[PDB]
RNA sequence: GAUGGGGUAGCAGAACGUUGAGUGAAUCUUAGAUUUUUUUUUUAUAACUAAAUAUAGAUGAUAACUCAAGUGAGAAUGGU
């Protein structure tokens, strides 16, 4: 007799078969008053209209936010946020700084220690004393 | 402690405490601690 | 060690020696059975269906039995007459016509015994109770090791031992 | 759901190192236990420690309601024969508790207060030395057994959570290498 | 105010509606980018991926709603996925092939599924939310998709006196997974174990109505290559599944029914006997043929573990990784079809 | 054009509306501070 | 401690405490609810200004 | 990482190993011809095989700060083998920081007292990690002087033949072709 | 298999597809220079409600 | 092109039959052992890539089953097999300061280092027909 | 497919921060300015996100650029 277990189900593998940018919207806050908006107001006229063509799949949000520093705050499909504060930066400068919340994750940084992750059983099994041609001492 | 003499804020919370530990009294919460609009 | 680089090279294992005979002047196949237990998606080729191509010889030869522990004998000595006689001697006097005093009356398994017949729900009750009482008896160092047991066993059954 | 008062003595002629001894002795017991080891103490401050734990448990009783439910309780039990709760605290004591709004005391500490006074002490060679003379307050938590039976039902859940012992665990290998070892 | 004009502009009779209109569709950067997010064919228009996103619970009406929509899709998943369990492992007992379908088609993965795309919920349904937003109310269970499943006439009894009910019977009255069928307001309060079901089955119906909406304009091919995407792509460990009662019974019986020599318990390694955790390799043999291998702590653990293995060898073979399914027949220009593996059935045994 | 408050957040997602008739319900204030005044314990007793 | 009252009333609920019935604050001597003569008669003397 | 996602039940189970003091080792002993000179493993070469099972270190898995190590069964101790005059000009020493107090003994009159398996396990324990490893890994050497032990039904199995036996390279053998009959 | 990809100094180029080979890159003042979905693009796909799939493709 | 040699189209039928495949990658001469939908997170910020970019890798050294292994003298034939990643995006590791110091000195001199590492999905793994070359 | 990379005494360059000042009769703040905390992110002696607590409309805070210094402390048997 065979019982099924109804608690086990499948889990997802972002790239197999499809993939799903995780950056699902950023925050484009500017400043018309404060000076270290300067370049992030250059950003938004220059740079943010052909950046936000290329990326249909963000969801770009400038809105203002006088009297505090201009941020660039992404949101991820994990549901973190990053932000990131690019005062005192020049239009090119907040390019590089939305790529990087475009390439990244929500997850939070980490030390590197493997490069392979895989949740797929060992082809070849794991080893056994029992399962070879013996050891004599 | 032990000495000082007790007022008439100790006396009066001494009555109560045997009014309610006897029965005569059954004890409900407050309703003139804070004044909140939801009364709740 | 000071660095993560140092630790790495002295907690170092060398790759299995199949692999270290590398081959020259073009590609091979060499035949690596790991030391590992397999998995269930290896399916035995007794399992296969007549119709899978994939059935054929061992990979070996494309390039006694162990002791016993188990092997059990059925038997059927009862008959459809002493089928009856095992259920009335069963509800006329449970306590004394007992399981086991049928089964080695009959020459049966204990567990044969309760397929033909059942005892009186009375007679069935005071069992539970007499298995519960001297489980009151069991301290908290006990009960908490019978447990154990009887957790390990339906793991065992789900796959998790 | 739990009532609980905190209740701050007065502050008494003595330091900390002497009355932490006393609030130690107290955690834990019950209110009515309590007041017996104060009574029957050789220590000058348990009788401070007892008035106060008489004032404490009477704005226990009034202001938060608490052990008003005796009555109620023994002909919960008495009448209908059940039998009470058997439960075991942190410390690992056993107790049975047949009145769920008996008051104990849950936890207490000890603080240091004001400066009572200062004595010059004088000693050889002209020197002369400030004794303080301290002051320090004791702080009680009274609560229900009510308490003590809900956390002693979390720990025995979280023990039945941990899972039984396995004799051969699939213990991790840590170490990842680009190739295979076996 | 003055000082705070409304930032998306709504006639006053937004918020009696209970969903937004459809024209709205066509101002939200929520919409576009979820369009894009999943690279939807342009002949899905804004509406239309709007129109997924409003379940029942928001709007009672048959159209601007999910109920449709989303009956259509499950078909296509749910007969996807089932034609593809058992080409792959055509051995599997029902019960298995059971909980694999709720596995890959069930509220519960396709609620990791709805969150895998960024889709998030409106706190309350209404004309001035985002139409970018999973519209639903939590509160209001009354609302159920058609099925094929039929109500039993012992319904009643089969929750209350703990009635039997059968294994070949659910593929008839239950519903696609075995489960039975038909088993002013105040936001004062906290969740429930009844909010939770009624949200988890909200993302469901969703990811089943943007699979429908595939189908009504892009056509059976387009939803299927979708099903296959994001569904059939999550990993499943189907010998995980498996829960087994007296499996040295089951497996007597497998080898009496396919007359294989009757299975005998062999002790191939073992070590540490008369110790606290010994090792017990056990392997049962058909005649000189090992058919599976369990290694325990105990002899009878070992020799239940080494059957069990057996077991799921046999209901685990698969022809194939990626085998043909009959939908690739439909799909004009096909090799012929050849005929697949049919499997008796799951062994009955005492 | 202008800033996004909490108030814009709530009306997006549409807990908003759900926000006005409870504080109305209480009697509560919505958007403002209400009819009640500053504190004056102090100022009536002369501080500065 | 009104700030401290409007909280515990906000938890507690079914088990708000009966401040009324306690005993006075020793800080000031004042009963519950209660102000002081210096403060409900305004017999403090104020600066000239 | 799909080498170590699996079962590691059997890879950090206790294997109860077998060696005998008084069997030849063409692999341990230093003379290695003819088949007739072949000694038996000398006593610091046998104990630094034995410190390798005891760590763990022949598993592919191995690993310091886990504690992976096996049981070893030493049997026939009191024939330990020895070169030279060590039997009776090798001095073990010892002191309880108290001046005066160092004890002294030969090995010959150390296995007069505890036998040749003290004079095994000193050697073994000096070969370990000194670390808090040390003294569990050392009690997991069986040491007995003769051919009893109490450990004759733990020694690892193949088929029913123990390792070390006359056919057990036979036993194992036949079960790894039975062992290809699958996909 | 390159994706939409926007270069500062050059514009926006498409997305390329290697393994059946043609980056072109369109750099423009207005948004259907660029060679992506505009609101218009939108308008006119929903405003398309005659468009039918072919019921052998159903 | 060089012909396969007859040993390996004669096995490999065998090797592809079995249920999962292994295989250790190079990318710039370091290895990587992959499955199919196992996760690559390379200690380099590869130039040039997006996420959603899509990867032919072309230098194995081993690809190998459960009983068989194919391996190649420098690496194996690209015609025998074809593995395919996505890339998923680039990940940093927290900020870690290194104060280099000598004794009886004050200047603390400090190193702060946050490195990028590009995240790769190993999408396709799987071994061709030969039967045809 | 540029070149270069330890460092005391010591020499040199480039910056951050603290306090006050100018632009400032400016900018922002119950739709929450400010809150010695916690938290998040960003190559980061710094700022930023969010959370919790309290509640200010200016004797509040503040970007940018600039000006001036009672401007940066694990070390003086240092002082309080
Ligand atoms: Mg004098
Ligand atoms: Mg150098
Ligand atoms: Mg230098
Ligand atoms: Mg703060
Ligand atoms: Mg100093």
């Amino acid at each position: 007799t065979v019982k099924a277990l109804t608690q086990i189900s499948s889990a997802g593998r972002n790239g197999v078969g499809a993939f799903v940018l995780q950056c699902k919207k950023l925050d484009i806050h500017y400043s018309d008053w404060a000076g270290s908006s300067r370049g992030m107001n250059g950003f938004i006229k220059s740079l943010l209209p052909k950046f936000a063509a290329a990326n249909p799949q963000i969801e770009f949000v400038v809105s203002p936010r006088p009297a505090k520093h201009p941020i660039l705050m992404g949101h991820y499909i994990n549901g973190r946020t990053k932000a990131i504060c690019v005062r005192n930066m020049e239009p090119l400068e907040i390019l590089k700084k939305a790529e990087l919340l475009r390439d990244a994750s929500g997850e939070k940084p980490q030390k590197f220690k493997k490069p392979v992750t895989s949740t797929n059983p060992s082809v070849r099994g794991v080893w056994s004393p029992y399962h070879g041609q013996g050891m004599a001492v | 402690p032990s000495q000082f003499e007790v007022t008439k804020d100790r006396k009066a919370i001494k009555a109560r405490q045997s009014k309610f530990l006897s029965g005569e009294e059954t004890w409900a919460p407050g309703k003139v601690n804070a004044f909140l609009n939801s009364k709740i | 060690q000071s660095t993560a680089n140092r630790t790495k090279r002295m907690l170092n294992i060398p790759p299995h020696e199949s692999f270290l005979n590398v081959p020259v002047e073009g590609d091979r196949i060499i035949f690596n059975p790991p030391s590992s237990e397999a998995s269930v998606y290896h399916t035995p080729f007794k399992f296969l269906p007549r119709s899978d191509p994939r059935r054929r010889a061992n990979i070996y030869k494309l390039f006694d039995l162990p002791p016993v522990l188990y092997n059990p004998t059925k038997s059927y000595n009862v008959t459809p007459e002493q089928v009856e006689e095992i259920r009335e001697l069963r509800a006329k006097d449970p306590k004394k016509y007992s399981v086991t005093y049928l089964s080695n009356k009959y020459n049966c398994t204990k567990v044969f015994i309760m397929m033909c017949t059942q005892a009186p729900r009375e007679h069935q009750e005071q069992h539970k109770l007499a298995r519960a009482r001297t489980a009151e008896n069991w301290g908290p160092r006990r009960a908490a090791a019978k447990l154990d047991a009887r957790r390990r066993k339906e793991m065992l059954h789900r796959g998790e031992i | 759901t739990e009532r609980k008062l905190v209740y701050k003595t007065g502050y008494l002629p003595t330091s900390v190192k002497k009355l932490v001894h006393l609030s130690r002795q107290i955690r834990g017991k019950t209110v009515s236990e309590a007041l017996v080891q104060m009574q029957f103490s050789k220590k000058k401050m348990a009788k401070e420690v007892k008035t106060e734990l008489l004032r404490a448990e009477a704005k226990a009783i009034v202001t938060r309601g608490m052990g008003l439910g005796k009555a109620a309780a023994a002909a919960a039990q008495k009448e209908t024969g059940a039998e009470p709760v058997k439960i075991q605290t942190k410390d690992g004591k056993h107790l049975e508790i047949r009145d769920p709004t008996r008051i104990y005391v849950a936890e207490t500490f000890v603080n240091k207060g004001f400066t009572r006074g200062v004595e010059l002490d004088y000693r050889a060679r002209g020197r002369v030395f400030k004794m303080n003379k301290p002051t320090t307050t004791m702080t009680v938590v009274l609560k229900e057994e009510k308490t003590r039976i809900r956390e002693h039902q979390e720990r025995v859940a979280k023990k039945l959570r941990q899972g039984p012992w396995v004799h051969l665990p699939d213990r991790p290998v840590t170490s990842q290498r680009q190739f295979y070892s076996w | 105010n003055d000082r705070f004009p409304p930032l998306e502009p709504l006639p006053p009779a937004a918020e009696s509606l209970p969903s937004p209109l459809p024209e709205r569709a066509l101002t939200s950067a929520k919409l576009a980018a979820l369009h894009a997010r999943l690279n939807l064919s342009p002949k899905i228009p804004l509406q239309t991926l709007a129109r997924t996103l409003v379940d029942a619970s928001a709007d009672e009406n048959p159209q601007f709603n999910n109920a449709n929509l989303a009956f259509v899709g499950q078909t296509l998943i749910n007969y996807h996925i089932a034609e593809w369990l058992l080409c792959k492992y055509p051995r599997l007992p029902q019960g298995i092939l059971f909980s694999a379908m709720k596995a890959y088609a069930g509220p519960k993965p396709l609620l990791q599924i709805a969150r895998s795309w960024g889709v998030d919920t409106a706190a309350v349904p209404g004309g001035e939310v985002d139409p970018g937003l999973l519209q639903f109310d939590a509160l209001k269970p009354g609302v159920a998709i058609t099925n094929f499943g039929y109500k039993r006439t012992e319904l009643a009894y089969l929750e209350k006196f703990k009635w039997r009910r059968g294994m070949a019977s659910r593929v008839v009255l239950d519903d696609d997974f075995g489960d039975v069928v038909r088993s002013d307001v105040s936001y004062d309060r906290y969740g429930n174990p009844d909010t939770r079901a009624a949200a988890e089955r909200a993302h469901a119906y969703f990811v089943r109505a943007v699979v429908g909406a595939i189908y009504a304009h892009c056509g059976r091919e387009a939803a299927k290559a979708f099903v296959k995407a994001h569904i059939m792509s999550r990993t499943l460990d189907i010998a995980k599944l498996f829960e087994f009662k007296y499996p040295t019974r089951e497996l007597a019986a497998l080898c009496a029914r396919e007359d294989f020599e009757p299975p005998v318990a062999r002790l191939l390694s073992e070590t540490g006997r008369q110790s606290r955790t010994p090792v017990f390799v056990v392997g049962i043999y058909s005649g000189s043929d090992k058919l599976g291998e369990g290694a325990a702590s105990s002899l009878d653990h070992a020799r239940f573990k080494a059957a069990m293995n057996a077991l799921k060898a046999w209901y685990l073979y698969s022809p194939g990784e990626n085998p043909r399914v009959p939908s690739d027949m439909l799909e004009e220009g096909a090799k012929p079809w050849t005929p697949a593996y049919i499997d008796m059935g799951e062994v009955i045994s005492r | 054009p202008r800033r996004v408050t909490p108030v814009d957040k709530e009306r997006m997602v549409g807990r908003w509306k759900v926000i006005q008739k409870e504080l109305q319900k209480r009697e509560l204030p919505v958007l403002g501070t209400g009819n009640h005044g500053k504190y004056v314990e102090l100022k009536w007793l002369g501080s500065k | 401690a009104a700030v401290e009252a409007r909280n515990e009333d906000w938890m507690l609920g079914p088990l708000a405490p009966r401040r009324e019935l306690d005993e006075i604050t020793l800080s000031n001597g004042n009963f519950f609810g209660s102000l002081s003569p210096t403060r409900a008669l305004l017999e403090s003397e104020v600066s000239e200004e | 990482m799909s080498q170590t996602v699996g079962a590691t039940r059997l890879a950090y189970s206790r294997v109860w190993h077998h060696i005998s003091a008084v069997t030849p080792h063409p692999t341990l002993s230093t003379i290695k011809a003819p088949s007739e000179a072949i000694t038996p493993p000398s006593l610091g070469r046998l104990a630094s095989r034995i410190a390798t099972i005891l760590m763990g270190k022949h598993k592919p898995i191995w690993d310091p700060s886990t504690d992976c190590g096996d049981y070893v069964v030493v049997t026939n101790c009191a024939g330990l083998y020895t070169t030279g005059h060590k039997k009776w000009r090798k001095t073990y020493y010892r002191h309880n920081t108290r001046p005066g107090s160092l004890q002294a003994i030969t090995m010959d009159a150390l296995m007069e007292k505890h036998g040749g398996a003290e004079v095994l396990r000193k050697a073994v324990s000096g070969m370990l990690p000194k670390n808090r490893l040390r003294d569990k890994r050392l009690a997991r050497l069986k040491a007995f002087e003769g051919d009893a032990h109490p450990y004759k039904e733990n020694l690892v199995r193949f088929g029913g033949k123990v390792v070390g036996a006359p056919g057990w390279e036979e036993a194992v053998k036949a079960i790894r072709e039975a062992d290809m009959e699958r996909l | 298999k390159q994706v939409r990809r926007f270069i500062p100094g050059v514009g926006v180029q498409d997305e390329v597809d290697f393994s059946k080979v043609g980056a072109v890159v369109r750099d423009g003042k207005r948004a259907g220079d660029l060679g992506v979905r505009t609101r218009s693009d939108w308008e006119v796909i929903g405003k398309m409600k005659s468009v039918l799939p072919k019921v052998k493709a159903l | 092109q060089p012909p396969i040699s007859q040993q390996v189209k004669e096995l490999l039928p065998v090797l592809a039959a079995q249920p999962g495949h292994y295989t250790t990658i190079h990318i710039h001469g370091k290895p990587y052992l992959v499955t199919e939908g196992d996760t690559v997170k390379l200690p380099f910020k590869m130039p040039g890539v997006a996420p959603g970019d899509v990867l032919r890798l072309n230098r194995a050294s081993v690809i190998g089953s459960r009983d068989l292994t194919l391996q190649g003298a420098p690496y194996v034939d690209e015609r025998l097999f074809e593995c395919r990643a996505i890339v998923m995006g680039t990940e940093s590791e927290p900020m870690r300061v290194m104060i280099k110091k000598k004794r009886r000195c004050r200047k603390k001199k400090h190193v702060f280092s946050k490195h990028k590492y590009t995240v790769l999905r190993i999408n396709q793994l799987k071994i061709n027909d030969v039967s045809s070359l």
